[PDB]
């Protein structure tokens, strides 16, 4: 039904055979994803290099699944090639192991299927569609006042709604402007923006350089723009 | 303060996408939160276009 979300999970059942987990909960859930954090700690308590590596590893999968399911496959595909990729820089070229092998091999083995799957024109899903004609209707409406802020979950969903307004046009001739704001803490999820990045992101909203802010909820303290005539929830609540 | 902030929900279960949508006075505070204010600045009106 989709081929892409489908070898995902034929990926992710193979590394769960590799170090032999079967969680109840299904592969995309939250629950899953609440269990992947679970056994990565433990992993690094009981120090089972195996077990944490595959952990951290099938998070990104999980992760890779949930901008698929939300935004597009293109998305999905960026965040893993861009995680594999960092992989290969900092441990291929050492403390590297069998579960580095082995994780990094099957991702190489699936990554031009996966690249090809992504590079095939699809057609949004309702959310992003929803989305699309909600921020086109606000900004033609209110032209040059619109100001706005989406609120997502995730830094990565905030990037790739991002850089998808950048590859649709019909954003731009509408006047829309858009800029992701993420916090400076490390996640693994996502790289971090610096606090002066951060102030001079906002700044650019306030001057209007920017006009659509797309954040994550983690950010709502310094937010409080009297300015913004929009606020856009994006799938806060499942 | 002064106008009216037009604020958006969308939620899903599987692809079946549900939208809400409410007003905000501009001068109430911005929230991912869904929160329904009352304006404080006295300057903002009523309603506008978009909620009748
Ligand atoms: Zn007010
Ligand atoms: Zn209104």
């Amino acid at each position: 039904e989709d081929l892409f979300k489908d070898r995902l999970l034929e990926i992710m059942t193979n590394i769960q055979t590799f170090c032999q987990i079967s969680p109840m909960s299904d592969f995309g859930t939250q629950p899953y994803e609440q269990w992947l954090i679970q056994m990565e700690k433990k992993a690094a308590r009981d120090g089972n290099r195996k077990d944490r590596v595959c952990a951290e590893h099938l998070k990104k999968y999980n992760e890779a699944l949930q901008i698929n399911d939300t935004i597009r496959r293109i998305d999905a595909y960026n965040h893993l090639k861009t995680f594999y990729n960092d992989e290969k820089e900092k441990k291929f070229e050492g403390s590297l192991d069998e579960s580095d092998i082995f994780l990094m091999t099957l991702f190489l083995r699936n990554k031009k299927i996966l690249k090809k799957l992504a590079e095939n024109p699809e057609y949004e899903n309702e959310k992003l569609t929803k989305l699309r004609n909600t921020i086109m209707e606000h900004f033609t409406r209110t032209e040059e006042s619109a100001r706005g802020i989406i609120f997502t979950k995730t830094r990565q969903s905030a990037y790739a709604l991002s850089q998808w307004i950048t590859d649709n046009k019909k954003f731009a001739e509408v006047g829309v402007k858009a800029h992701h704001l993420i916090g400076a803490g490390h996640s693994s999820e996502f790289k971090p923006m610096t606090q002066n990045e951060q102030r001079e992101v906002i700044s650019k909203f306030r001057t209007g350089k920017i006009n659509l802010l797309i954040a994550t909820t983690v950010a709502e303290e310094g937010l409080d723009i009297k300015e913004c005539n929009i606020v856009i929830r994006y799938g806060l609540v499942t | 303060g002064g106008f009216h902030r037009r604020e958006y929900s969308i939620g899903w279960v599987g692809d079946e996408v549900k939208v809400t949508e409410w007003c905000n006075p501009s001068c109430s505070p911005i929230t991912a939160a869904a929160r329904r204010f009352e304006c404080t600045c006295h300057q903002c009106p009523v309603t506008c276009s978009e909620c009748e």
